[PDB]
RNA sequence: UAUCUGGUUGAUCCUGCCAGUAGUCAUAUGCUUGUCUCAAAGAUUAAGCCAUGCAUGUCUAAGUAUAAGCAAUUUAUACAGUGAAACUGCGAAUGGCUCAUUAAAUCAGUUAUCGUUUAUUUGAUAGUUCCUUUACUACAUGGUAUAACUGUGGUAAUUCUAGA
RNA sequence: AUUCAUAAUAACUUUUCGAAUCGCAUGGCCUUGUGCUGGCGAUGGUUCAUUCAAAUUUCUGCCCUAUCAACUUUCGAUGGUAGGAUAGUGGCCUACCAUGGUUUCAACGGGUAACGGGGAAUAAGGGUUCGAUUCCGGAGAGGGAGCCUGAGAAACGGCUACCACAUCCAAGGAAGGCAGCAGGCGCGCAAAUUACCCAAUCCUAAUUCAGGGAGGUAGUGACAAUAAAUAACGAUACAGGGCCCAUUCGGGUCUUGUAAUUGGAAUGAGUACAAUGUAAAUACCUUAACGAGGAACAAUUGGAGGGCAAGUCUGGUGCCAGCAGCC
């Protein structure tokens, strides 16, 4: 007798097990983001299928319907704010086409490596996990945050670990130690 | 933590598969002067020693030893034939011990082994023998002194019973020991003291009780005080209904607790519980109704008392019982319990 | 010790429970969280009111450092508190003590042990005094 | 978010189904298992059986205090602080659990009470009561019987209770 | 829409209600009786309304089944009249009377490993399958029946009987219903602690206070679901692939990387002052002191002839052992 917590998932899996066009697609695009999972494509074109299905819908719809109208701008105001779509092609049938890429472009792992600050997909990532880089004070860890548009001008390092002041953190530390320690009394 | 309480069990005989003489010391309290149903534990028998003192009328001068003391914790296993099973029973009995042997013969088939144990551990145990009433002409006075009763009963029953004792003697020696009486008895560790006790009726048993004390202040003094962590063995293994499965266990040094976490011994790796229940003892009378135990939040040791916990199936005589540290402790059960 | 800074939002004047609540942002970049105490002492002196009329509570400290958000009341009067105030949180001050009882179990027990007799209960006991006898 | 593939023949096109493939708030089992949050869980078989413990009790200035209770003090010689026990009042018909029965039953949406009961909450609502009707009828207020308690008892034994 | 609300006449009644109650204040007013008056509010009380209910009740809607075709009136089946009974309508029951009621538009009977619904799973659409189970309704408390109390129960942490189980005894008797919370047996492929608290959510009482295994807390927990560590970066040894030139050594600048020496950096998994958290604890979020080089702080589970993504490597076996959803 309480409240169900509800929950969902956030991807879907191929229908197809093993098709070597597909896996090749994927491997590449894994490769260039800097991927783990198969599951950080198929979570995406998860999330794409959705919105696609929602476009359709409303585009059966007459033009200048109350529910296209309203929920098709607030689509692409939506679209528009993390900077998966494009400004000329701020009218659905852009998003109706769109592309997995598209939404990869914009994490925080790419981000992070885009404006240099990196120069490494995975220097990315392990930059992002460890802490450093943030948004504004807020230090974010999660490679797939999916950068803003404006707060693009607000990824820099943190207040806090190397990188932007602050320490050098134990193991440089340990290795000052080392030399004040050994060299001198 | 504990000033450590004797713990002796009753070894020999046979066909008294329990003897019948602490089950006296029991029924002499109940009817006579009580306040209710007596607590009585399971697998071990405690008395408080303020039994001990209400059980005993002074020789004149003979037991009074009663200074740091809290009583006897007697425990029980011979019945079988088998031949024995009675063999070890943990490390813990051994300690102090009696063993009762015949008023007719002083030998019994298991007799050798069960003495020849004894001698290998090389831990005290004072002779006993069990009733005497199985003897010509005799006269009972319950529960009475038997330097009084010897006295009362005629001459050729005294010289009936020494007679019998000498041969008693003379068997006892070639097995290889000297002993005497225990009134008489010089010096303990010169020779090994015996109390004629009668289980039938009554007849010396206080001594026995006497003797007991007496021994332990000798061997065991700075032997008795102990801080010691939890330390006991598991005894026995069977089902109850209530709350359910247990295991029946002998603390003898230690503090026990409800929700404590023990490591006990399995045979197909080391297993844990948590104890779901403290159990035993009992109270006494009880028709065909009403409750069959009293639980019991802590425990002091020194007590036997059966462990209810959720997990615990398995489990073996011989295998230690101790309470939680872990690591150290699972290899500690794992290596011994391979034997 | 680098300055801290200790806002208060959202304030509400309510009389009718002798208080003024109010949200409290901390932010603290170099050190780590702030403490109860600390915060009791600090706003103390901006209502002049004194510590032991000041509660607060509530508080995380934001993800990746250096702020925390919690919440604080101050009372109109030491007794005004005393009273409106949880009883847990007096204690958790140093103004009220934690009276420690049996556990819950063993009160639930008690009272169940006393069900099973009527009235007084010392007659009860002088008539098992003669249970002692027969 | 409108996809199919392997297997009948020498080869071919079909019919066909078997097998592959993907999901399951769908269970079990196996192997493996570091971190955050969330957190279902003796339904399926046996509405089978159940040791022990707990799960229903309750007092305001405001129904009843000669506790031979406590407190004492601060005025109370009827009572008056506090308060066990007990009387009285209210609650225990809510909650929690399970899914055995049940197939026009229940249940759902939709109706009916001009076909009835309703503690409580809330709002209202009571000048009449006696009697051959001047020698009046306690109203400045009519009756006893009981707990707790005191004391005497019974039974191996229960929240058993008897006589005074 | 009424023989409605309401009222009038004549009577009726083992006569319902009309305050013999409690707490705070103590004040007015004289013919000075302790006179006669008199403040705030408690608990009651009859009838009406209201609210919380309840009980019946209209219309339509259920899975498989004809190897179920006729069903319904023993002993009410369908209707009429009157009564009794009920809180009250009604064959609810009883008397008397009649011969009705349902059915291929599937009655009646059987099955259900059937509680109903909100809903769940599966995504072209149409469908198909499921719903014991967090909310609503219903039913039950081992099985049946009966009933006391009461506003309300045909109650089961109420009684009474019988049936089945089953406990204690001194053998005369007495006592019990976990489909509440834990816990145990049994069953089985199949499911956790005999822990802590009323701090929240709310419920109950005479009631701010007590009680609450409701409910909350933790333990057990790879049921589902979410986020996502097991590494990141330079230098060096050649090797390249580039590229300008090539009369030819070539390398060198920009780098692609395969390396059996290297180089300093980073971090939480853990461990741990502290404070935070909490009813108190525990964890999370914070964070001093610690905490990474291959021997870890060391990922798995299946597969590599086809379907189907990945060997015609080496050793073993020799229609054996074994594999193979299918071929
Ligand atoms: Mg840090
Ligand atoms: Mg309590
Ligand atoms: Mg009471
Ligand atoms: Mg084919
Ligand atoms: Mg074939
Ligand atoms: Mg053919
Ligand atoms: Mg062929
Ligand atoms: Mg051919
Ligand atoms: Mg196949
Ligand atoms: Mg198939
Ligand atoms: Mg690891
Ligand atoms: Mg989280
Ligand atoms: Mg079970
Ligand atoms: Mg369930
Ligand atoms: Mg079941
Ligand atoms: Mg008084
Ligand atoms: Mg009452
Ligand atoms: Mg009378
Ligand atoms: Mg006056
Ligand atoms: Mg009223
Ligand atoms: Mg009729
Ligand atoms: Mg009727
Ligand atoms: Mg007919
Ligand atoms: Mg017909
Ligand atoms: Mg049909
Ligand atoms: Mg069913
Ligand atoms: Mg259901
Ligand atoms: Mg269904
Ligand atoms: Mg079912
Ligand atoms: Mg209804
Ligand atoms: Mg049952
Ligand atoms: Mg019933
Ligand atoms: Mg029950
Ligand atoms: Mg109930
Ligand atoms: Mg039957
Ligand atoms: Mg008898
Ligand atoms: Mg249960
Ligand atoms: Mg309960
Ligand atoms: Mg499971
Ligand atoms: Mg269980
Ligand atoms: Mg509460
Ligand atoms: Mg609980
Ligand atoms: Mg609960
Ligand atoms: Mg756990
Ligand atoms: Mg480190
Ligand atoms: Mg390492
Ligand atoms: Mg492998
Ligand atoms: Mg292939």
């Amino acid at each position: 007798p309480r409240a169900p917590r509800t929950y969902s998932k956030t991807y879907s899996t191929p229908k197809r097990p093993y098709e070597s066009s597909r896996l090749d697609a994927e491997l590449k695009l894994a490769g260039e983001f800097g991927l783990k999972n198969k599951k950080e494509i198929y979570r995406i074109s998860f999330q794409l299928s959705k919105i696609r299905r929602a476009a359709r819908d409303l585009l059966t719809r007459d033009e200048k319907d109350p529910k296209r109208l309203f929920e098709g701008n607030a689509l692409i105001r939506r679209l528009v704010r993390v900077g998966v779509l494009s400004e000329d092609k701020k009218k659905l049938d852009y998003v109706l086409a769109l592309k997995v890429e598209d939404f990869l472009e914009r994490r925080l792992q790419t981000q992070v490596y885009k404006l240099g600050l990196a120069k490494s997909v995975h220097h990315a990532r392990v930059l992002i996990t460890q802490r450093h880089i943030a948004v504004g004070k807020q230090i974010v860890n999660i490679p797939s945050f999916m950068v803003r548009l404006d707060s693009e001008k607000h990824i820099d390092f943190a207040p806090t670990s190397p990188f932007g002041g602050a320490r050098p953190g134990r193991v440089a530390r340990r290795n000052a130690a080392r030399k004040a320690e050994a060299s001198g009394e | 933590k504990d000033l450590r309480s004797p713990i002796c069990c009753i070894l020999g005989h046979v066909d008294t598969g329990k003897t019948k003489l602490l089950d006296k010391i029991r029924q002499t309290n109940v009817q006579g002067g009580e306040a209710g149903g007596i607590t009585q534990q399971i697998g071990a028998t405690y008395f408080p020693i303020d039994a001990i003192k209400a059980k005993t009328k002074v020789m004149a001068e003979y037991e009074k030893q009663t200074f740091d003391v809290p009583g006897l914790l007697v425990i029980d296993t011979p019945g079988h034939e088998s031949f024995s099973n009675l063999r070890s029973r943990g490390s813990s009995l051994c300690n102090i011990a009696i063993l009762v042997i015949d008023i007719m013969h002083g030998l019994e088939q298991q007799t050798i082994e069960s003495i020849k144990l004894l001698r290998d551990r090389k831990a005290p145990f004072v002779v006993a023998l069990n009733k005497i009433d199985r003897l010509y002409d005799w006269k009972a006075i319950p529960n009475n002194s038997f330097r009084d009763s010897f006295a009362k009963q005629s001459r050729a029953v005294q010289e009936e019973f020494q007679s019998r004792y000498s041969k008693i003697q003379l068997e006892l020696a070639e097995q290889g020991l000297n002993s005497e009486l225990y009134f008489q008895n010089k010096n303990m560790s010169k020779y090994v003291s015996i109390v004629p006790t009668s289980a039938v009726t009554g007849e010396g048993v206080p001594d026995l009780l006497w003797l007991l004390l007496e021994l332990t202040q000798k061997r065991m003094s700075k032997q008795l005080m102990y801080l010691s962590h939890v330390e006991a063995t598991i005894l026995e293994v069977k089902v109850v209904e209530g709350f359910g499965t247990t295991i029946d266990v002998i603390l003898s040094n230690g503090y026990l607790r409800e929700g404590d976490r023990i490591v006990l011994c399995g045979m197909n790796g080391p297993i844990v519980t948590n104890i779901r229940a403290l159990l035993t003892p009992q109270p006494l009378r009880e028709l065909r109704l009403k409750s069959e135990y009293v639980h019991h939040k802590e425990v002091k040791a020194a007590l036997g008392v059966k462990i209810a916990a959720n997990d615990l199936e398995k489990a073996v005589s011989g295998s230690r019982l101790l309470v939680v540290g872990p690591e150290d402790d699972e290899d500690e059960l794992m290596d011994d319990v391979m034997d | 010790s680098d300055a801290v800074t200790i806002r208060t939002r959202k304030v509400i004047s309510n009389p009718l429970l002798a208080r003024k609540q109010f949200v409290v942002d901390v932010l603290h970049p170099n050190r780590a969280n702030v403490s109860k105490d600390e915060l009791r002492e600090k706003l103390a002196e901006v209502y002049k009111a004194e510590k032991d009329a000041v509660s607060v509570f509530g508080f995380r400290t934001q993800f990746g450092g250096g702020k925390s958000v919690g919440f604080g009341l101050v009372y109109n009067s030491v007794a005004e508190a005393k009273k409106f105030e949880p009883t847990y949180r007096l204690v958790r001050y140093g103004l009220a003590e934690k009276v420690e009882k049996a556990s819950r179990q063993q009160r639930k027990q008690k009272k169940n042990r006393d069900k099973k007799i009527f009235g007084t209960g010392k007659r009860l006991a002088k008539k098992v005094a003669r249970r002692n006898a027969d």
